């Protein structure tokens, strides 16, 4: 099943000085307190915190399921400096606090290396984003148009996806950085989704399985009114909600045990419509930003993960 | 202000069309050299969200044509109301699509699509701003199903931000006219459903019917089918083209009847409809307009709405009328019927009125309803599909002109989801 | 030295407008293309020799209203730049009549206020005239509400808007854009003046005597009661009531400013006759249940405050008897913290009467306008209602498309929720 677990991360210096103050109240383990309110999770996990335990209690289950042969994914989502960056990937190298993202590739890289020599662990590797309801792709830049389309199993994919095999963590990281130095940025403006399968092949017993893993790092919810922007970027700004609210009736049809759950009301949500339904673990990631300067926003953020269990 | 284009492909789109514009040059007092001789100022206080002003006081229509075959554009040319179009927006090749919706998707609409796209280009740059565009097809065909998606699939490529419609004549099982109906039909919707913002599913035999029993007329030719779609049709955007009391535009319809963004595909009707005798015996007043277009029997839709349920329904009256009638007479119809009318969506009715009615009549109404009972259409259909697609019949054709299996799977796929959309709000 | 403007927005708006400078020209004898064959400057300025244009704006992006009059009867008494016009509507959106097409518009509508304002030099207070369910009169008129109040603020800005019903509603998608416009109604606005279509359709059944009654009848009696109000500040009367000093006596609590307003006598020509309409018969006709503005009987609600702005043909001492009657009835109860709740007011100037119109001359008149917790039951349904559209996410996606989010959606539910809950506690 659907299991958000917030995050909120510590204060930095810039707004020490600028007096703001931390407005987020905790009760218990699992909920929090806003604005005199209470907006319940399944974990809340605070700026002492560090990566390692958040890791082990978000992602490690869905890479123990993904391995053998089922289908994961991941949602990360915030405002801009919320934590993501420093969340999902943060340190590059440094094995103490570092992101989400290279500890899930070197968990698969060290658990490939500790089977038998009879097991060909192929390792596909996917990056593509979704700007202005156009799935572009980020290692391409004349596939700007994909479309979705299906196979006898029911299970969609990007036709045309630009597929890359990868035998190490670094590269994929290489890969990443090439995917990310076209992402629309001004700051994220556009949905990025990160696919990994792993084809295991077992030679004795002649079966294979492929399990697929989505990274998605999703875009912020922005109330257009209060920015004042005009342009293409007020187009992108009703692109992104439209995605971000049918990700949210998708996945509150999918907790409210609902015996039909829209998929194909947006392309984010056609894309992972075997990712999400039955088998498949998946964990919503939310950080956000306690300090009270940045309280507004925040509740969007809280909302969007209130969109998941009730 | 808020123009709209009228794209009209294939024979019976292009036949719907001119009626179309048949009745509402009527209403404007366009003559068939294009020159008003109308009598209100009303008439030409909106003559610009359809035609265009030329040299001479002569308004032109702004629609584009299209076929893949010279007869119908014959037929427009000679038949009554042919010179008023412009004779640059005639769009048509040679080959004919042949119930191939390939053909019409891939071949040659592919090719001759660049033409029609260039023109409505030209046609959307001449407007001040446009609101939304109209398309007029058939899914039996290939022709007008194929050449229309291909089509609207480059319009919302291009316009993502306008309000789009389409006028459709699915074909039902019962008048069986072609063979291929149902490979042509799915692969449109497959299309249609992520396009399109909304779609009114006339049907052939729900004409037939009303025309032979509403209206008691002996023999309906397609003259006469035509004459009920274009009234249909010419009384949606009547809010556009003349003032009221209660305005509502195309924008307003949709945010008021698509709840989200598949479940739009709409079922119309109109009233009221009278025979020759009983043009005497019936008192024109809402609650009579009102009784007889919710009746399952006026309806332009083979799909017993008592089967299912209203999820939301938009009534465009046109006339003179008093508002609290036309409120009070909606409420208790949805009294009456409340476990047709859906529950969870309180004011399940939308309500439009207007001072100018059609020439002819005293009032008159129209009839837009989102029911459920249009999932039976695409159960019907879909039987079809798979009792032609099981035993890979018909496929060749589709086939060797550039097709897959896959996408008629697909295409099914969409459908069967569509129907379960449609079944699990009941 | 006095003046107020007044904004129009929406169709509702615009046809209310329309009626209501209708009754304005008629009163102070002004021809329609303006020329005059003191008073009037409370609406109406003066355009050099023979001429007096109004102190309105109608706001509107309908082009098919405002384009009405513009080539109606009067085209000449205004002048094109009060006839702001867009080119697409919101269409029953709020998002779109908020941000999207509404900064396309405002700063003209803007511009016009500023210069319209620095014309006079005794504004007394604005009034912008709207309904809850379209999206032109609640987005554009929140995005207004927001920008006065950030410019001028102190000035007293009313909004005298149409509510939807319950039962007897014409769109599918009002209770959202009520809910989300309700925020801007309570911190913006000074004291609104709700009021409901069926109401006045059970007035004009049962009195008036009118089977099929079209919105042309309301709007009359809508100019009818605005007229009540302001013939305080047009006329000069034994006992005057201006904006302020009804706002005062009328609004206790900062938040507590929704007053429901009924007017009497509304009776045909033929029911005139028969009937003696005297002081004591219009009071207490107004206390019943029958004759308010909005679906909800004051008998589950007990009054705070209300203003009785008689004018016509009265003398203080039989209004002081009648209102000994009032407070003499049980039924009738008030609340304990306000021994007296009323503001009398009296006016010379009787109510006049429009050619073609379905009101009879009378020489006495009232517009109460009752200060009273029973309107809440309307939101109570309407939250219903509300609720029965957001569990389900009917109609989100079109908002969401146009800049909108859930959050402004759960946070005006909330406020709804804390306004209602206001309301229950003043009432012990
Ligand atoms: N309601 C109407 N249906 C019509 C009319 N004329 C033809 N048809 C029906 O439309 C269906 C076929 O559509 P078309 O005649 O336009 C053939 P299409 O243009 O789609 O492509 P081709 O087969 O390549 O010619 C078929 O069921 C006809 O009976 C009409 O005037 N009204
Ligand atoms: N009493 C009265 N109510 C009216 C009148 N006109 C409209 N209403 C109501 O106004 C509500 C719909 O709001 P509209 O004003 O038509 O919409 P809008 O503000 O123009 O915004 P858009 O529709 O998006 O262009 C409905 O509930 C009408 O019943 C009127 O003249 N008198
Ligand atoms: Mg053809
Ligand atoms: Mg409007």
């Amino acid at each position: 099943n659907i299991k958000v677990m917030c995050r909120f991360r510590p204060l930095n210096e810039s707004e020490v000085n600028r007096g703001d103050k931390y407005i987020a109240k905790f009760q218990g383990e699992d909920t929090v307190v806003i604005a005199s309110k209470p907006y319940a999770f399944d974990r809340v996990f605070q700026s002492s915190t560090s990566q390692e335990q958040v890791y082990n209690d978000a992602a490690k289950k869905i890479v123990k399921d993904v391995l053998e042969g089922y289908n994961g994914t991941i949602f990360a989502y915030g405002q801009t400096s919320s934590g993501k960056t420093h969340t999902m990937e943060g340190k590059l190298h440094d094995p103490e606090g570092m992101g989400i993202i290279p500890r899930i590739v070197q968990d698969i890289f060290n658990y490939i290396y500790s089977m038998d020599e009879n097991l060909e662990f192929h390792i596909k590797v996917s990056y593509f984003e979704i700007y202005l309801d156009k799935i572009r792709d980020l290692l391409d830049v004349s596939k700007t148009n994909l479309s979705v389309h299906e196979d006898k199993n029911r299970v969609p994919y990007v036709k045309g996806a630009t597929e890359r095999f990868v035998s190490s963590p670094d590269e994929v990281m290489d890969t990443i950085d090439e995917g990310k130095s076209n992402r629309h940025v001004a700051s994220s403006r556009s949905h990025s989704i990160f696919l990994i399968n792993v084809k295991q092949e077992n030679t004795q017993t002649e079966q294979k399985l492929s399990g697929k893993l989505y990274l998605v790092d999703l875009a912020g919810s922005e109330k257009v009114s209060k920015t004042g922007a005009e342009g293409a970027v007020l187009d992108e700004a009703k692109n992104i909600n439209k995605s971000l609210s049918a990700l949210g009736n998708v996945i509150s049809a999918l907790a409210e045990g609902s015996t039909y759950v829209p998929y194909r009301d947006s392309k984010m949500t056609r894309i992972l419509q075997d990712s999400l339904g039955g088998n498949a673990r998946t964990t919503i990631v939310i950080c956000c930003s306690p300090s009270s300067y940045n309280e507004s926003e925040t509740k969007s953020t809280l909302l969007f993960g209130q969109r998941a269990k009730t | 202000m808020r123009e709209i284009v009228h794209i009209q492909a294939g024979q019976c789109g292009n036949q719907i069309g001119a009626k179309f514009w048949e009745v509402i040059s009527d209403e404007h007092g366009i003559d068939p050299t294009g020159s008003y001789h109308g009598d209100s100022d009303l008439q030409l206080e909106r003559i610009n969200v359809y035609y265009n002003e030329a040299a001479g006081n002569k308004y032109v229509p702004r629609a584009i044509l299209v076929d893949l075959e010279p007869g119908t554009m014959d037929s427009v040319r000679s038949g009554p109301f042919g010179q008023i179009f412009r004779p640059d927006n005639f769009v048509f090749g040679q080959s004919g699509a042949g119930n191939n919706w390939a053909k019409g998707h891939y071949t040659e609409g592919a090719e001759l699509v660049d033409s029609v796209l260039d023109v409505v280009r030209k046609e959307s740059e001449s407007c001040d701003c446009l609101q939304g565009f109209q398309l007029t097809h058939s899914l039996g065909g290939g022709t007008g199903s194929g050449m229309g998606t291909l089509l609207i699939s480059k319009i919302r490529e291009e316009y993502p931000d306008r309000i789009m419609n389409t006028f459709s004549v699915v074909p039902s099982p019962k008048v069986s006219d072609t063979v291929v109906e149902p490979y042509n039909a799915t692969l449109s919707v497959h299309q249609l459903v992520e396009n399109t913002d909304e779609t009114y599913c006339i049907d052939n035999e729900a004409l037939y019917d009303i025309c032979f029993r509403t209206l008691k007329l002996t023999t309906p030719t397609y003259g006469d089918l035509n004459h009920l779609v274009s009234a249909t049709m010419s009384g949606v955007t009547t809010c556009l083209r003349f003032p009221g009391q209660l305005n509502a535009d195309l924008r307003k319809l949709a945010v008021n009847m698509v709840p989200f963004p598949r479940l739009h595909f709409f079922m119309p009707g109109f009233a009221p409809l009278t025979s020759r005798g009983s043009q005497q015996y019936r008192a024109l007043t809402v609650p009579e307009l009102t009784q007889q277009m919710f009746d399952a029997k006026n309806m332009m839709a083979a799909c017993d709405p008592r089967h299912g349920r209203y999820l939301t329904v938009a009534a465009v009256f046109r006339g003179r009328m008093s508002m609290k009638e036309v409120d009070e007479q909606m409420l208790n119809v949805q009294n009456k019927n409340s476990s047709y009318f859906v529950e969870w969506i309180p004011n399940n009715v939308k309500t439009a009125v207007c001072d100018i009615p059609p020439r002819g009549l005293k009032m008159s109404a129209t009839f837009i309803g989102n029911s459920t009972a249009i999932q039976e259409l695409f159960k019907r259909i879909s039987e079809q599909f798979t009792a032609m697609f099981r035993r890979k019949a018909f496929l060749h054709w589709y086939t060797g002109e550039g097709m897959d299996e896959m996408e008629f799977t697909e295409a099914e796929s969409n459908m069967n989801d569509l129907v379960s959309e449609y079944q699990q709000y009941q | 030295m006095r003046e107020c403007i007044s904004i129009h927005v929406g169709q509702a708006g615009v046809q209310i407008g329309n009626a209501c400078w209708e009754l304005y020209c008629l009163e102070h004898g002004i021809q329609p293309d303006g020329q005059m064959p003191d008073s009037f400057n409370t609406f109406f300025s003066e355009t050099g020799a023979g001429k007096h244009v109004p102190r309105a704006v109608f706001v509107d992006l309908e082009p098919t209203v405002i384009d009405e009059v513009r080539t109606g009867t009067y085209r000449q008494l205004f002048h094109p730049e009060q006839l702001i016009t867009g080119k697409e509507d919101a269409a029953n959106n709020y998002a779109r009549g908020h941000y999207t097409i509404g900064k396309e518009i405002i700063d003209l509508v803007l511009d016009r206020i500023r210069k319209l304002a620095d014309q006079c030099t005794g504004l007394q207070g604005f009034l912008v005239f709207h309904s809850f369910g379209g999206g032109t009169g609640s987005g554009f008129t929140s995005l207004l509400m927001e920008r006065l109040s950030v410019d001028y603020g102190k000035k007293s800005k009313l909004e005298f808007s149409i509510y939807p019903a319950p039962q007897v509603s014409t769109a599918v998608v009002e209770p959202y854009n009520s809910i989300l416009t309700t925020h801007t109604t309570l911190e913006h606005s000074d004291c609104a003046f709700m009021v409901d279509n069926e109401a006045i359709y059970d007035i004009c059944r049962r009195n008036l005597d009118i089977e099929r009654p079209t919105y042309t009848n309301l709007n009359r009696l809508i100019s009818q009661i605005v007229s009540s109000i302001t013939a305080s500040l047009r006329f000069d009367g034994a006992l005057n009531v201006d904006l302020t000093e009804f706002q005062t006596n009328l609004v206790p609590y900062p938040r507590i400013h929704f007053p429901l307003a009924t007017y009497a006598p509304v009776i045909s020509a033929e029911k005139a006759y028969h009937e003696q309409l005297s002081v004591a018969e219009i009071t207490n006709a107004c206390f019943e249940p029958a004759n308010q503005m909005v679906k909800c009987d004051p008998r589950h609600g007990k009054y705070m405050a209300c203003c009785l702005l008689y004018r016509g043909d009265v003398v203080p001492k039989d209004v002081n008897a009648a209102i000994a009657t009032i407070k003499t009835k049980r039924s009738i109860q008030f609340v304990d913290w306000c021994p007296t709740g009323f503001k009398v007011g009296i006016n010379y100037q009787p109510p006049t009467v429009v050619p073609g119109g379905d009101l009879a001359k009378v020489q006495r008149a009232v517009c109460m306008l009752s200060n009273t917790t029973a309107i809440a039951e309307a939101w109570a349904r309407l939250d219903h209602k509300f609720d029965l559209m957001y569990a389900k996410r009917a109609f989100v996606h079109w908002y969401v498309g146009e800049g909108m989010e859930e959050g402004e959606f759960s946070e005006a539910r909330e406020d709804m929720a804390a306004l209602e809950k206001d309301y229950e506690e003043v009432g012990v």
